[PDB]
């Protein structure tokens, strides 16, 4: 599989929201349990600004992936490479240079 | 007349064009251009340009800040010139302001080298003193490239 | 087919939102594939400037051409002509000028 | 039939949409076609402030006709005289001029 | 009186219209127009014009901003003269203050030329002093279109 | 004292109503009327009005732009004099300011005229120096409609 | 029928919805027609700053009607007397000053 | 059980929301009386600063409990020990910092 | 029953609805009737700020009535003593001081 | 010392309390007053207030806007005094900054009056030349309601 | 040396901490101390506090507002000195400007009192001029509690 | 020669570099560097740096701010050098505006040390004067991290 090389603008927000099994008994007591054997996936949520003849490439990148195929990168957030998958994206083309905004999720596959 | 020698500002000329053709071919040449006359004072522009930021999360080296040029723009031109109602530059000027449009004016400068701009008329005002001269102050907003006389060297 | 020969102004924005069939139950295991050939079909969010006598020209050429018609228009973004259809469209007339919003989305036929 | 006199304020939205039949087939064809016989009819929203005396004339010759019958007014957009009818308006009341908004739909009757 | 060579801005008279008719046509006539006395300062207003962008995406050179004339606008007119209550002319100007309404008014220069304007009055002022005429300031903003003095040539 | 001719500001003099009725009328009668003594600059309020919009779409002459008088309005008053807290004129601003009310204070001037406003206190103020005479700032926000000396004429 | 002596701020909002019955199926022929005699009935909102010691009796009289009861009032909006029924109102007190908020409904009962 | 020791910035947001059985139909008489013994439990919303190479650390705490499993933290509000679970946590990652915000849910067991 | 004692700043919203039961008939007629024997009750929305140190009383005071007891307080809209109770409750902790938001509403009870 | 005759600003004195009791009631006693020592200068605070708007819609003269008086409010007082920290006063000043609290000031006349306020301390500089005096600047920020001179008459 | 009398400027020294352990516990002793020389001139901070609102609703006199002490802060401390980049203190302040650090600096006075504050240092500039030395000008942004020479006396 | 004691500002020259390498890399030698020449003014850029907040609520001591130290930032560099088009500095000068790119740019001191930078040029202007010389200002915004004259010693 390819690798995601573009740099990522200052900005990043990484969410992470593990599911649980929870039951709320009478009196404040409770169970918690986690759902399945997996650990939770992060949703990184980047964005980027590439020149005009530049943008292309990345566009064709993304395009070519479609919305099922999964790509390796590296988050500077803990620099260890993951599967990602980028199932919609947008960009604002100004004068000189195009602004992505994507939402990489992070999948097991 | 010597380009690579420091020269004094006295002699600097302001021209308006009103032929139909490309004015930054053979600018040197005063065929199909007026004259402005009697200039008290000269403001060139200055050429900016705006920044975008540079910096991203990959690089090592995140204590300082880095930069990078934008998109180019050339500031506004403006000249205080004696008020004479009647003489054919003025009246072209007040049309030129009037009728909403970019047209091309060079400045002429001792040492043989000259300045083209393009822009339309931005503002006209007049001060009235009584013991002086009665005033016209006109400001132009350059649209466009400038031609700098560093160009044809 | 007429083509559109108006300039777009600064800040056009693509969205481009690719068909993916994905089956996942809870956080199990998930499959994707992509729905068929011509997944990916971006909608162009422009903006047109132009002076008050200009604006019937544009205007009958939108209204000709109906939400149904499509004509081609080669974008900015990319320079390849394609086939687009506006269904939707927005003017903001001001005194001098008349500011014309749109989405162009485009179609395969 | 009377004609609405008074002038309108620049900032006057016009929003055009028109009916289209659209059948989504599967690999991005598609099926298009008008909807009704007749063109598309626009909406034309308006704002106009007028003295504190006169606005009980365009309150009352609003208020004459409802929301059912239609008047003659040429919109400065393409100056054609058209048939609007005004189903809603409002006003803001300050110490010198009252402002009003309202939304004048067209129709053909 | 050559309009064509500069001039010293001293006799310059200003005017108020106090007619029924046109006061751009022939303003050259003292007949139906009052005149406000001795006046200590005139700054009449500078004409000017706001920009609309011009840059599109589809063009080559993207270097350089591009931009053009829009609404031009006439500026205010503040003038100070002598506080005289008893005069006609302050009297009149009392009223125009009072009843808000839009009125011509003239200004004369030495060379045989004139200015005309269409504009209410937006403020008045005094200013008092130990040892110095009591003086009234007053601002007059423009409305419409102004009548140059290059227009009549 | 010939209101039709300049006059000098020495002379100008400061009165407070005190009593009850109406101050627009018969103003020049000092009864009733108290006085604030030794005086060392006085600034009387410049009538202001604020202005709204009146370009239509429907108009032809769409270059130019065009507005109206709003709804008017009467500026502060501020003034500077000794500070003396054994005098009746002091202890009655000190009591006006602190019992927030509107009370007219009169400004009489060298000519035969005199300016009434209404107003209450908006500042009071103190300043302190080693070789000068202690003084008193007090600024009043007027309220409501002036009555200028060029009405009763 | 008590009467409502106090006077609004600058800012009153008057809104009219006139009743009217329309009948139009998709972009065909449509038909309107008044509902009744006074279709039109407007809702004024408008605001009112009193200081501390006379809040109290503009809540009262505010609270005495209730939502059902009707008082005469005089609208600055066009100079004749109507009967108006006031159902809701917030007050937002500050350390000098109270401003009210209501809004007043005519009605033909 | 683990302990919180990283220390919280101005701004937390400490919600209460008691647990209370109420009976009333229209505005008639009104009943109300607790729910259970311990009604009432406090959701803290923080919000964590620290540079980028002490974000690891704290991720990994975080995510090594998931949403199942409580620590101890005493809270600046009250300075009494509580036992508290993080059920979803997001990152703003920057130049030079890493901001968190969570909020944490007093429990019982 | 225990009286509240802490101030409440600026800014206090006092808020109040009447019930009624309103009919519409045809030409705009219509019936109006208070729908109960007792009179309406207002709703005051009060925020007050005390220092770090008072912050645990006033908490502690608050979470003793949980949502269901009834505390005398003397509105400064008024001056009359009246019941109420406060439902929910949230704090916003500063440096240096703690703030209170709150509703209490009004009851006879 | 005549109250009612101006009196030159020489001779000001700055005291702080340090008692227990009513500040207001009989401040003419130098018992339980600190004296701060050498003031270069002293700029007392400028009682002011701000403007509700009094404008309806019922009323008939709609032309002039109208306002009033709402929540007053004392300002800053500032002054320069020479740097000893070896004196009791500004040990006491140091104090009084570094613990949040309200204390009473005096501020003594050459003529037979007091000003009396209440605040806290809202900043202290200090201003190091070559050739001049080491200066302490403090600013205090009035809070409540003053006692001017005029209230004891 | 007398701290209760009044000083000139003349003689302050400013030391920079490069040792470990509590600065603030005896700062008299200059071991452990260096020294930055050839000082220009001294601008040393003015500690601040920002307020807080403490009007409320159940208290009777509201007429005027009340207020009270938040935050303190202390400011930024700015000082010029010769340029000379082979010394070893001027060395160590571009070690503690790249080095981003919280460090003590210590300033002396003529009489025997001294003042410490801790800070990171927030600017740098330089001054070319060709008949003038050329100046470094530095800032250094307290944080914390300063430790003020009142404390120890 | 002497870095460790005061030098004055004359004598100091600007210079670009124009080859292929590592730029701080002895940048005492001139091979590969250009020179611009006759410059009048010199403005270097002054190193900041901005503020994070470091206030806690766990923490004891909250009466005092926090904070520290945050990602720095090199400044703009300002000069006017005499115009002179035929030369070759000027025309790199253009060059380097025109085609936007981050160059380095030394300056030199009258004592053995060097100041050396890295930036894009952000603005050129021009000032006519009759009486004085055509001048060209030229503003260079900084891009990265400096290499400043304490580094090599």
């Amino acid at each position: 599989m390819k690798t995601f090389r573009w740099k990522v603008k200052p900005g990043m927000d990484v969410a992470s929201v593990p599911s649980v099994r929870k039951v709320r008994f009478g009196d404040g007591y409770s169970q918690r349990a986690p759902a399945g054997l997996n650990a939770n996936l992060k949703t990184y949520s980047v964005t980027l600004s590439v020149p005009r003849e530049e943008a292309t490439v990345l566009e064709s990148f993304l395009e070519e992936h479609g919305g099922w195929k999964s790509f390796l990168w590296t988050p500077p957030y803990e620099w260890r490479q993951i599967k990602v998958t980028c199932a919609k994206w947008s960009s604002r083309v100004s004068m000189l240079r195009v602004e992505f905004s994507a939402e990489f999720e992070q999948v097991v596959n | 007349p010597n380009p690579t020698m420091p020269v004094k500002g006295a002699g600097t000329t302001l021209w308006v064009y009103k032929g139909s053709g490309d004015p930054y071919a053979n600018p040197l040449s005063d065929v199909d251009w007026s004259r402005l006359a009697k200039v008290k004072d000269l403001t060139p522009g200055e050429l900016t340009a705006e920044s975008y930021d540079d910096s991203y999360l990959d690089d090592e080296d995140a204590d300082w800040t880095a930069t990078g040029q934008g998109q180019k723009s050339a500031g506004d031109t403006s000249f205080t010139l004696a008020w004479m109602p009647g003489e054919q530059g003025q009246q072209a000027l007040l049309a030129w302001f009037n009728e909403g449009d970019t047209r091309a004016y060079k400045i002429r400068f001792p040492n043989g080298t000259v300045d083209v701009f393009r822009g339309w008329v931005s503002s006209i005002g007049k001060a009235v003193t009584a013991k002086e001269v009665i005033t016209r102050t006109v400001k132009v907003t350059n649209v466009g490239r400038p031609s700098m006389a560093e160009d044809r060297s």
